[PDB]
């Protein structure tokens, strides 16, 4: 009750940016080893989705499939969903369509940092366990 | 290119049904071709823009209203309360339809059809068209049912995930508050220890 | 009662196509009734359980395979690699069908049919059944389309609800964390000041 009353005292705080909030959250989790929580483990990992017919295009959305709901659930669980294929991406989810696996592999090879190829079933299995399942069986 | 097949009861022999097929390109206004059959012999005729326009002018009726009435009568567009009576004099090869209106009958259309020498060809063509359309309808129904089943499964999955998320929201909130109070109590202990050490010093 | 119509092109008359309707109550194992026509004449026959059993005994082959082959051929179930050839002789009133494979044809079955008194009734019932089935298919398609529209609306509503829920969760989490880190920063400033003033005393 005292904590709630104290929090009600503060009016608002919008002096920062989402990237700053993500960095601060990661810093606190690392400092206090709070990675055991039922959510927020995916915060440390950026997630990209193959929801575009043409990679790196914002005018060819494929909304209306399981991919959108999967991305929304990943964001809810704490995953940082990224709409741009930057070199900092660490996780990529590919649905039943494996036509562009070669393109993703080529991009991973070109980038200095390699992001493991993952499937949509991996997150579905992991959510029930609430833990980061090994990517070797879902590569 | 569209065509409609309808059933009719000729007043001359109101015991055996007949089938009339009317086909048009875009609308009945420009014209159409009609074919009457009974399973043994068939007759065919055509109506052009000039003929329909002349008939409408003789009727002193608006072209749109006449076209709508013709569509209702010929394309089996029966309304809530309206009866149309057709009859085809075979001897004179004259087929005409009227709008029976409770003891006052208003003749609607009339044409002269020519007895086609070959009825087998037209009957076979009608059967082929019927089979093609039924096959297309069956395929469309199957595809639509499959899509509906898939969408229902997806909706069920999404609803379950939404229930799980809303259930876990409160758990996340309470866990966050508990962790907050834990670390705050740790900081209170730290400040208390520092104050005690300063007092001792 | 289930009846199915199909088209067969006799080798004798490839140009002309014949329409055959097979009607069975529950299964073909108990026989059925087959009526063939070409638009100008018709023939009818029965393969009642006794006839099919006798034919199977004559061929000395498993009943299941025979019923499967009948389903493939008569009901237009022939696969892309499977070809069935039918031949009907009106003079002998016979009709025999076989399967052609590897350039050799193996006899599948043969029946005897009796010409009907008049084909007009057969054609009329065929057309009436086709029209009724077309109307039923149209109604089913309309109902399925309405249900699909309802499914789309429900899916859109659920997606909007999920988006709202995730947005609310993110907003609550970020606000709580911002407030908490502000409090932690203030407490850390206070403890730093306490430590700084501890040294002098």
């Amino acid at each position: 009750n005292q904590l709630k009353e104290v929090f009600s005292g503060i009016k608002n705080s919008n002096e920062q940016t989402p990237e700053e909030m993500a960095s601060l959250i990661a810093d606190l989790e690392y400092r206090y080893s709070w990675d055991c929580s039922p959510l927020s483990m995916f915060r440390r990992h950026t997630v990209y989705l193959d929801s575009y017919a043409v990679i790196n295009d914002l005018s060819t959305k494929n909304e209306g499939t399981r991919l959108a709901i999967k991305a929304l659930e990943l964001r809810f669980h704490g995953a940082k969903v990224v709409s741009c294929l930057a070199e900092g991406v660490s996780h990529v989810i590919i649905g039943e369509d494996h036509s562009r696996v070669a393109d993703f592999k080529a991009f991973r090879r070109t980038f200095k940092r390699k992001f493991k190829i993952l499937k949509e079933s991996w997150v579905t299995d992991s959510i029930d366990k609430c833990e980061l399942q090994e990517e070797n069986q879902y590569l | 290119m569209e065509r409609k097949i309808s059933r009719i009861h000729l007043v001359s022999e109101p015991s055996i049904t007949h089938f009339l097929q009317v086909s048009w390109e875009k609308t009945l206004e420009s014209g159409f071709v009609i074919t009457l059959t009974d399973g043994h012999s068939a007759w065919t005729g055509t109506v052009s823009e000039s003929e329909i326009s002349q008939e409408a002018d003789d009727m002193a009726m608006e072209k749109g209203k006449y076209v709508g009435e013709l569509r209702k009568a010929l394309l089996s567009g029966a309304g809530p309360a309206d009866v149309y009576t057709f009859n085809f004099s075979k001897e004179s090869c004259y087929f005409f339809f009227e709008k029976n209106l409770k003891d006052v009958s208003f003749r609607l259309g009339s044409f002269n059809l020519e007895k086609v020498e070959n009825p087998a060809e037209v009957i076979r063509e009608l059967i082929c068209y019927c089979l093609d359309t039924i096959a297309e309808n069956q395929a469309k129904n199957e595809h639509l049912q499959k899509e509906n089943e898939r969408l229902l499964r997806d909706w069920n999955d999404v609803q379950g995930r939404f229930e799980k998320c809303v259930s876990a929201k409160e758990a996340l909130e309470t866990d966050l508050y508990k962790r907050f109070i834990l670390v705050l109590n740790e900081k209170k202990t730290k400040i208390r220890s520092l104050h005690n050490k300063l007092l001792n010093a």
